[PDB]
């Protein structure tokens, strides 16, 4: 599944009712007003964050003029396709050599349940007692990507030798909110001048995702050398999704 | 490393020549070298036959021109063109004598909503110094104008003065930034050039010779 | 004239009227040749004040009505079928002995130009297509089937000036091998150019209802022509 | 943020005959401010937000032509918008072109009066939320677009 | 003591057509992205130069004549390094049949003639035949020597007979194209021609409009003084006065017999400067109407001045005459009840 192309985004109309699942193009290029809809707020925050990152690498405005303008007016589908073109081969959940936020070829004695990506459902000795079971039985492609991202960002790391994210463990995330999900996502994207004022991109600084150019074991990374793409989508752990089962219901 | 003088060319209408012996008087999209030399040469009190002062000025000075786009009330305003059907009645028939045509006609092009920021500097073989130029731009002796005498300025000719290695880098300190730049001096990153016929051949009145700009896109 | 020195200089000359007639067409190898069967062969000459890119198809593309580029260029087409083209083109536009306009250009084309002529002709005819769309529409505004004012030529000027930025760039930098999408884009930008110019032109008169009628009709014919330009 | 048009429409349709009667007596949009029933009608629809007042005043005023003078009809699934005001006015076969002429050239206030007369006379069938947006802005551009739609419709039909 | 005088004028014209092109359509220009009606630099300047006011106060000035006799000494040692005094005195005597400065176009043309006289001396050409060869040029320059002020102010006539390069005389006054402060709604007149012998029709159209125009001009005092033979600043200021008056009253003549837009300007501001500047950017963002276009235009002018004057370095005496009583301008700009008072103010260098 590919985050830029396929339908993964769980939404319901700003005003409306029945939930449906859209693709990024439908979000960026439509005056339809959307709001996220999952049964958990932390996962909605994970989602929103993911979308914001995505938009931050595909389409930063070139000035405040354009910024305001694009908030007020959706893109044309062609503009979009042109914007996402160079990035598509980086956002495949299941891929041959570069799986999204995963690491190919992981050595593990046993399979970790899906629940361990769902922050809070288990992890403490009183969880089996107070929580409903089965929530990590089988997850959507979306619920999964979103969980993956949340685990490498705002959630605490698994423990022993599982490094936490770039902002430290359990950071607070603060976003500006808009009328719809669209304008929200756009509203938390740094314009090109602010973006390069905050990150001057060198030949010295690696700007490739972690799942394309891997972190070397026990490397000592100068924080300065990490590029905004590499860091926004930083993945500090060695995770690799097992082969998917068939049709059914996101638990 | 090198000192630069920074001028601003802006007004309602602007006219910068192209080759013509006909009545159509064309305009290009940004100031000509002959034009800029003429402007400076005009602030300085340089009569037309003073071939010495002309030459002095020409071999002394070099230009790099940046095209500023207009933003109004936060909407972008492209530069547009204008054609003026311009007649003359009582025009001379010969270069000698007093016989005249009843009416002759010329078409003259102008640039609308055009604004430029120019950076000039001295060459190795200079006969002049920058503060002569600055002093003139601040207190010109002849009336200055953007191309034709019917195009005033809406902004002072003098913008500022600074120093750097590039003309580019010098231009970076004056907004708006992001415009295309045409420099007589090469800039390492950029290979594109723009053919022109700007150079005035002082030895030969009112004739011009080919040259090339270095193009630094924004 | 030169500004250079020379031992001998000429100060005048002698001419007198002389007449003859050369029946037929001499195959001069420096100029393209337009062919029209009503048969009529005639060498290319600047006729209007339009931009140079409107003549490009007659300069680089063979077509057997049809067209015949200069021998020089097709020799070069055979000899170096893997080389780009940098072509000098020039001439006058005249009213008897009077020079109205002088033209000189150095067109550029990457490799594919020898074989993919049809693409070049496509581009040019697309440009002229949009031009005639705008012109037809504003003519409609002017006359009817009337506003009282002709605005179409001025608008054609504006159009042409912006086309100067658009089309040549395409011809000089396009990959003919696969060129559909660059062309598509050109079509779009031209489309919105015609919309913008139409509105800008009729804008000062649309405060009066009677003009808004004819304006609406004109706009109709405009979008008819514009939509027909989408394959 | 944006004004609900369909809600207001249905509200106007189900209004009690007395209130409707009370509103139908204005002869000018601002007179709606003299009328209790009006404020009761538009209170749910954001009257209390100054941004929406002028807009609402126009909407109601046009609706105040009659309880079912403006027949709403949904657009077809295929096309992007429904029937425009001009088009409907033209479709009625009861509206003369000069009426629209003098409409788009009228001063403020007067235009709305004239418009309401045209609506009573035509009983148009149209996409109401569309007309509502139009009334929300109602400037040169919109007046012009009205006359254009009228002209082109009358031309083909 | 600044070199440049700036003149800004706001004038409103009732429905008319003061300037059109080859297609009989009013002249055009885009400014600030919006279209403005234009009156050309040419049209307006001609309006001035061919006026009766110009004729009486420029074409009939005292400084209008250049006496060659009084220019002997200065001429000769400005030309001594190119010509012998014989050839010079002969030439000057030919032209004519105490002073220490001389207008450059004079020096240039005199030089050309001198050259010709020497040229004719070398071939021992008869004097009678010499004059017979250059009768025309003599007449020409004899004319131009009678129109000193005119040439100093406006420049050479389009048919002048000037031969040299110093003969390419620029006007001391530079006149801009006039554009409207606002976007214009143009009108179209539909007329017919009644045939009194068959009144039983074929319509023609003329475009026309009304508008508030911003006229701008500047005067290069130094250049004026120089091209009058070194005349004083007071005199140049006199001339300047006349030019102000004209820019405030003179109106092109086009179609005025049938549209009669005979309007005087409603605002006239004069402003001294080292660098001449147009205030056209006051109207870059086009004026929107509010009880007319005139008041808002004037207001936009004043407030532009307030906003940018000092920053753009327009530090120099400045006065404003205006009929409309809108919100006044900076305390430093002196108000004037009458044009004549503004004129007098200019005449005495601005105090």
């Amino acid at each position: 599944m590919n985050l830029l192309i396929d339908n993964w985004i769980p939404v319901r109309p700003r005003n409306g009712g029945k939930v449906q699942i859209i693709n990024l193009q439908s979000l960026y290029c439509s005056r339809d007003q959307w709001r996220l809809s999952l049964p958990r707020d932390d996962m909605e925050l994970a989602a929103l964050a993911l979308l914001v990152c995505i938009g931050q690498i595909i389409a930063p405005a070139k000035d405040d003029v354009e910024f305001r303008h694009r908030i007020m007016n959706p893109l044309t589908e062609d503009e979009f396709q042109q914007l996402i073109a160079p990035w598509i081969d980086m956002f495949y959940l299941n891929h041959a050599e570069h799986p999204f936020m995963q690491t190919k070829g992981v050595k593990a004695n046993d399979v970790t349940p899906m629940e361990k990506l769902l922050a809070g459902v288990s992890g403490a000795t009183n969880c089996a007692f107070v929580n409903q079971p089965g929530q990590g039985e089988a997850l959507c492609g979306g619920c999964t990507a979103i969980a993956l991202f949340n685990q490498a960002n705002q959630a605490p790391g698994f423990g022993g030798g599982f490094k936490s994210g770039l902002r430290g463990g359990t950071p607070v995330t603060t976003f500006v909110r808009g009328i719809d999900l669209r304008s929200t996502v756009l509203l938390n994207v740094l314009t090109l001048p602010r973006l390069q004022k905050q990150f001057p991109n060198e030949s010295h600084t690696e700007n490739q995702p972690t799942w394309i150019k891997p972190i070397k074991s026990n490397e000592s990374i100068p924080a300065s050398s990490i590029g905004f793409v590499r860091g926004l989508f930083w993945q500090p752990a060695h995770i690799e999704l097992c082969d998917p089962i068939g049709i059914g219901k996101c638990s | 490393m090198r000192s630069y003088l920074i001028l601003r060319l802006a007004g309602p209408m602007q006219a910068w020549g192209q080759p013509t012996f006909e009545g159509t008087r064309p305009t290009g999209r940004f100031p000509t070298r002959s034009g800029l030399l003429g402007l400076l040469g005009a602030c300085l009190g340089i009569q037309r036959d003073d071939t010495s002062s002309l030459q002095a000025l020409s071999e002394s000075v070099q230009f790099a021109v940046r095209c500023d786009e207009l933003i109004l009330d936060d909407r972008r305003v492209s530069v547009t063109g204008l054609r003026d059907y311009h007649t003359v009645l009582g025009a001379r028939e010969d270069y000698r004598g007093l016989k005249s045509h009843e009416t002759i006609q010329t078409w003259r092009e102008y640039l609308c909503d055009a604004s430029f920021t120019v950076a000039l500097w001295l060459t190795p073989h200079a006969t002049m110094v920058i503060s002569e130029l600055e002093k003139a731009v601040l207190k010109p002796r002849y009336t200055p104008y953007l191309g034709r005498r019917s195009c005033p300025l809406t902004h002072p000719l003098f913008l500022g003065t600074c120093q750097a290695s590039d003309p580019q880098k010098a231009l970076l300190n004056y907004e708006p930034v992001g415009g295309d730049i045409y420099s007589e001096e090469s800039v390492t990153g950029h290979h594109l050039k723009f053919t022109a016929r700007d150079e005035p051949m002082i030895t030969l009145p009112r004739q011009f010779a080919s040259r090339e700009w270095y193009v630094i896109k924004g | 004239c030169c500004g250079q020195e020379s031992n001998l200089r000429y100060t005048g000359f002698l001419k007198e009227k002389f007449t003859f007639t050369v029946n037929g067409l001499w195959p001069h190898p420096h100029s393209p040749c337009l062919v029209t069967v009503k048969v009529e062969e005639k060498f290319l000459a600047f006729t209007t004040s339009a931009p140079s890119w409107t003549q490009i198809s007659r300069v680089v593309v063979d077509k057997i009505n049809g067209n015949r580029v200069a021998a020089v260029v097709n020799q070069f087409r055979n000899i170096a079928p893997q080389s780009p083209l940098e072509l000098i083109m020039g001439g006058y536009r005249n009213n008897q002995a009077s020079i109205l306009e002088r033209r000189h250009d150095v067109l550029m084309f990457n490799q594919g130009w020898q074989q993919y002529g049809n693409v070049i002709n496509e581009i040019v005819t697309v440009g002229l297509g949009y031009k005639t769309a705008l012109r037809k529409a504003l003519y409609t505004f002017a006359e009817g089937f009337g506003a009282g004012v002709s605005v179409h030529e001025t608008a054609e000027r504006h159009f042409y000036r912006q086309s100067e930025l658009l089309i040549p760039d395409v011809l000089a930098n396009v990959n003919f091998s696969q060129a559909d999408e660059v062309i598509a884009d050109l079509r779009d930008k031209l489309h919105q150019l015609c919309e913008m110019l139409f509105n800008q032109s009729v804008a000062p008169y649309a405060h009066h209802p009677k003009l808004i009628s004819t304006l609406a009709l004109a706009r109709a014919t405009l979008y008819k022509h514009l939509r027909e330009l989408k394959p | 943020d944006e004004i609900d048009a369909m809600a207001l429409y249905r509200a106007w349709q189900q209004l009690d005959n007395g209130s409707c009667a009370q509103i139908r007596r204005v002869s000018e949009p601002d007179e709606l401010r003299d009328i209790p029933a009006f404020y009761r009608l538009v209170q749910p629809f954001g009257w209390e937000n100054p941004r929406h007042q002028q807009a609402l005043l126009r909407m109601v005023f046009c609706l105040s032509a009659g309880k079912n003078v403006i027949r709403h009809q949904d657009k077809k699934s295929e096309q992007t918008t429904g029937i425009s005001l001009g088009r409907a006015l033209a479709n009625s076969g009861r509206i003369n072109e000069r009426r629209i002429f003098q409409l788009i050239r009228a001063d403020r206030t007067a235009d709305m009066v004239q418009l309401r007369r045209l609506l009573t006379h035509a009983e148009p069938v149209l996409d109401w939320p569309l007309m509502a947006r139009m009334l929300t802005w109602w400037g040169k551009r919109e007046r012009q677009q009205l006359l254009e739609d009228f002209v082109l419709t009358t031309n083909k039909n | 003591m600044s070199n440049f005088i700036n003149i800004h004028v706001l004038i409103s014209h009732s429905p008319s057509c003061l300037n059109r092109d080859d297609m009989n359509m009013q002249k055009d220009a885009i400014f600030g992205g919006k279209r403005r009606v234009r009156i050309s630099s040419q049209s307006l300047k001609r309006a001035m130069r061919k006026s009766g006011y110009y004729a009486q106060n420029i074409g009939e000035s005292s400084l209008r004549t250049i006496h060659l006799a009084q220019l002997r000494d200065v001429l000769r040692q400005k030309l001594g390094e190119r010509f012998d005094q014989k050839i010079i005195d002969k030439t000057l005597a030919l032209l004519s049949g105490s002073a220490d400065a001389v207008t450059p176009w004079v020096v240039g043309e005199i030089a050309w003639f001198c050259e010709q006289v020497a040229k004719a001396e070398a071939d021992n050409l008869d004097d009678k035949k010499l004059l017979k060869v250059l009768k025309e040029d003599i007449a020409a320059i004899r004319v131009n020597l009678q129109q000193g002020v005119d040439i100093a102010l406006s420049g050479r006539m389009a048919t002048s007979g000037m031969m040299t390069e110093l003969g390419k005389v620029d006007g001391a006054m530079s006149i801009a194209h006039a554009i409207t402060t606002h976007q214009v709604d143009s009108d179209i007149d539909w007329f017919t021609a009644v045939d009194d012998l068959q009144e039983q029709a074929h319509l023609g159209t003329q475009e026309f409009s009304s508008g508030v125009f911003y006229r701008y001009a500047n005067i290069n005092l130094a250049q004026l003084q120089e091209n009058l033979g070194g005349a004083s600043r007071e005199q140049a200021l006199e001339i300047a006065t006349h030019v102000v008056h004209m820019l405030a009253t003179e109106v092109p003549g086009a179609k005025q017999r049938t549209y009669a837009a005979f309007n005087p300007a409603d605002m006239v501001m004069v402003n001294f400067s080292d660098m001449p500047l147009s205030m056209a950017n006051a109207f870059e963002k086009a004026v929107k109407a509010k009880d007319g276009f005139l008041q808002p235009s004037i207001q936009a002018f004043n407030q532009y001045w307030d906003r940018v004057a000092n920053g753009y370095g327009l530090n120099g005496a400045a006065a404003q005459f205006s009929l409309s009583d809108v919100d006044p301008i900076t305390a430093q700009v002196k108000q004037m009840p009458t044009l004549e008072q503004l004129k007098s103010w200019v005449r005495n260098n601005g105090e």
